């Protein structure tokens, strides 16, 4: 039971309600109009993860006291344009950290 | 003869406790340069969290199961939960692991361990999700070993986790636990130190800073050498390769209470060691009822009288640097008996000059405890551990005659339970009540005497300022341990 | 109550070891105070010697060097030896006894026991 919000460069999700430390929220990518795309992942503690064209330009953050995170769009190019998503993916049914969607259960609103 | 009794008692007591003192520093000294060499963020170890219960609360079993979700250690496998259940009144306890992981319990009609194909692949079929396991009652034992088999199902295991059921772990109660298994190769077990957290009622107090004493002074002494003789029950890991080797003969021993003691006993007659981590902790609750804590204490020293030849007799697997164990479990023994025979030739010849300097003897010894121990703990009610002095006495001393008795036999449950206790409380009673009957004059221009008299009433002041402290602390409700706050607080809201 | 019996008393004129014991019958002589009183012509009575319950022993400024006491609960009797008596200690010896009592074991009053005594005649 977590409700996500993001807003917004430099994004940035609020996710209200209790997240354990085991938790993994990702950051997603949907084009116009085809699919969603990975953009980056990290548990609630550490060892995040980026996609490949995503390397060293977007840095993951996340606050761990106020239940926030923000992601910065160091180099970005009108190349990478999507209405970006926040999710969490709960240790509930398997610990494998996993790069696929349909395993996040919880999603946010898409955001431009 | 009664002078050198009590010089003795406090040289032979107190001595062996600075030993332990110097022997668990050097312990946490060396723990403390494993650790400054740990890099960030370090995962190599998989786990597999095991946790077994029988009935406990379902507010307890829900904050140990999110604690252990809690947990930031980034490799574990899964949370193999085996419960001793399969009846209507458990399975409502199944339905808190199922509110806070998943639906996924199996409820398989046989033990693993009373089967035939003692094997984990009859139960459960997919090794990469968390599974409950509601397994037929038999015990504490066959749930672990059922555990123990779901875990060695995966191969990518490397350790396992050992947790009680109503355990509130730390955040890094699992990366502190499963680290010191990778520092040396001769290491397959590591021990956690285990905390009380409800120190309300004032026999939980001193049980809490008893089990402060033995996890902290007792358990790090044996840690220098990596013979430590039991893993604590709340908390503990064990190598995948020991525990597949030893899990066939810790089973079928020949029974009931050892439980943790047999399988630290095991590692240890394998010729293998163990360590202990004073940096990872796990709340557990403790007995609050003195004739509850009586039986717990009489069950424990049972198994203590069963698994001690066990330990002396794997003394010599390990060559030297073996000697500390065999000496700890000789002074465990003569320390029992030293202290029964002092105090019943003390009661026996009533000299009040001997039974006074006895006294302030043994309370200045449990003062100088429990100074290290609030030095240790940084925290000032370790000074109620004095008053731990009178439950060594009345729910200790009982509880080792009655293990003794009841392992040398090999209305009357309350007899077998509460008989060697009722008839201690009339002999103290009654020693006392001689003492008093025999030295009954009043001579206020003896020495001696003036010393026998001021030191008994400035005992009892010295006692008496220590309870009203404890009381006035238990209703500021000082006494509380946050966690026990914080679970008061979240009970009431429930 | 305790009753007691004192023997001794031998001519002494000039040095020897004679004993002076006063045997004690009652119900606890465990916990009592024995103590000996001499009174002389000139005087009235002084404490020379006593022996607390738990064995300690107190003797006079004028004659400390010179005496011993001695308790054996196994009788219920308490000795005074002689040490090397000198003419001026030819007063009568008591016995006295207590068992509750505060910081003066010197006076008279203190004690509530007595014997009948023995002279010396030195
Ligand atoms: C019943 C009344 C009329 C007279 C009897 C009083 C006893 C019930 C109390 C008064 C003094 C107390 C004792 C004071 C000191 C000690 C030492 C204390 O510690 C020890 O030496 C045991 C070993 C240890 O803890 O180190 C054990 C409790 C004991 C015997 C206490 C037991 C309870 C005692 C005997
Ligand atoms: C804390 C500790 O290690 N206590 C040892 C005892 O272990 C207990 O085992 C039971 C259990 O059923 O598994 C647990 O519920 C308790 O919390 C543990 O304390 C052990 O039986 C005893 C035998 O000598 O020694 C204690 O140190
Ligand atoms: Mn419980
Ligand atoms: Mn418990």
């Amino acid at each position: 039971q977590v409700q996500l919000v993001e807003s917004g460069l430099r994004l940035a999700c609020a996710a209200s309600g209790r997240i354990f430390s085991s938790d993994t929220l990702a950051w997603f990518r949907r084009a116009p109009g085809k699919e969603r795309e990975f953009v980056a992942a990290s548990r609630w503690s550490g060892g995040g993860t980026d996609y490949d064209s995503v390397k060293g330009r977007f840095t993951f953050s996340r606050d761990n006291t106020f239940n926030t995170m923000c992601l910065e769009m160091n180099s970005l190019k009108p190349e990478d344009t999507a209405v970006y998503y926040c999710a969490l993916r709960t240790a509930r049914d398997s610990y494998y950290y996993t790069r696929n969607p349909t395993g996040y259960d919880y999603w946010g609103q898409g955001t431009q | 003869s009664a002078v050198w009794g009590i010089s003795v008692y406090g040289v032979f007591v107190l001595g062996f406790y600075i030993a332990q003192i110097v022997f668990s520093e050097f312990n946490r000294m060396r723990l403390s340069d494993w650790i400054s060499l740990r890099p960030d963020n370090w995962n190599a170890t998989r786990v597999a969290v095991i946790i077994a219960g029988y009935r406990e609360d379902p507010f307890m079993f829900k904050k140990c199961l999110e604690s252990v979700r809690d947990s930031e250690y980034g490799n574990v496998a899964r949370l193999i939960c085996v419960i001793d259940g399969d009846e209507e009144e458990d399975l409502k306890m199944a339905e808190i692991y199922k509110q806070v992981y998943n639906d996924n319990v199996k409820k398989p009609g046989v033990v693993l361990c009373e089967s035939e194909n003692k094997n984990g692949s009859t139960i459960d079929s997919d090794v990469s999700k968390n599974i409950c396991i509601l397994q037929p009652h038999r015990g504490k034992r066959e749930s672990l070993y059922t555990g123990f088999q779901l875990a060695s199902m995966d191969p990518s295991v490397h350790a396992v986790v050992l947790i009680d059921s109503d355990t509130v772990l730390e955040k890094n109660a699992i990366l502190e636990v499963v680290y010191p298994l990778s520092c040396d190769p001769n290491i397959k077990a590591v021990a956690g130190e285990c905390k009380i957290w409800n120190t309300d009622t004032i026999l939980s107090m001193l049980v809490s800073w008893r089990y402060f004493s033995a996890f902290n002074v007792e358990r790090g002494a044996q840690s220098l050498w990596k013979t430590v003789q039991c893993v604590g029950g709340p908390l503990g890991a064990y190598t995948i390769d020991i525990i597949n080797e030893i899990k066939d003969p810790w089973i079928t021993q020949t029974c009931t209470y050892g439980d943790d003691r047999r399988l630290t006993n095991e590692v240890l007659m394998r010729g293998k060691k163990i360590v202990y981590t004073p940096f990872a902790v796990g709340w557990s609750d403790s007995p609050t009822n003195v004739m509850r804590y009586i039986v717990q204490q009489t069950r424990w020293s049972k198994s203590w009288c069963r698994e001690i030849w066990y330990t002396l007799g794997s003394a010599w697997k390990h060559g030297f640097s073996g000697i500390y164990l065999a000496f700890e479990c000789m002074y465990q023994i003569m320390y029992f008996f030293l202290v029964m025979y002092l105090f019943s030739y003390i009661a026996i010849k009533a000299d009040i000059r001997a039974q006074t300097a006895t006294v302030l003897v043994s309370t200045l010894v449990t003062i100088i405890k429990s100074s290290y121990l609030a030095l240790r703990a940084k925290n000032l009610k370790a000074f109620y551990f004095v008053l731990y002095t009178y439950v060594y006495f009345f729910c200790m001393i009982p509880a080792r005659i009655t293990a003794m008795f009841t392992m040398f036999d090999i209305v009357w449950l309350w007899a077998k339970q509460f008989l060697i206790t009722y008839m201690w409380w009339a002999g103290v009673l009654a020693a006392g009540v001689y003492s008093i009957v025999d030295n009954w004059y009043f001579d206020w221009a003896d020495i001696q005497y003036r010393f026998a008299l001021v030191g008994i009433c400035s005992y009892l002041v010295f006692v008496s300022i220590v309870l009203v402290i404890y009381l006035i602390g238990k209703i500021t409700t000082w006494n509380y341990t946050p966690l026990q706050k914080e679970l008061i607080e979240e009970r009431y809201l429930h | 109550q305790v009753q007691l019996v004192e023997s001794g008393g031998g001519l002494v004129q000039a040095g020897g070891s004679l004993k002076v014991s006063c045997a004690a019958s009652g119900r606890a002589f465990k916990t009592y105070r024995m103590a000996w009183f001499r009174q002389a012509p000139g005087k009235e009575r002084e404490f020379v010697s006593g022996i607390s319950a738990l064995e300690t022993t107190y003797y006079a400024d004028s004659v400390k060097g010179r005496f011993t006491i001695s308790r054996d609960n196994t009788k219920n009797t308490v000795s005074l030896q002689m040490d090397s008596l000198k003419p001026e200690d030819t007063a009568v010896y008591y016995c006295a006894a207590r068992r509750y009592g505060g910081t003066d074991y010197t006076t008279t009053g203190s004690y509530d026991y007595w014997g009948q005594g023995t002279q010396v005649t030195v």
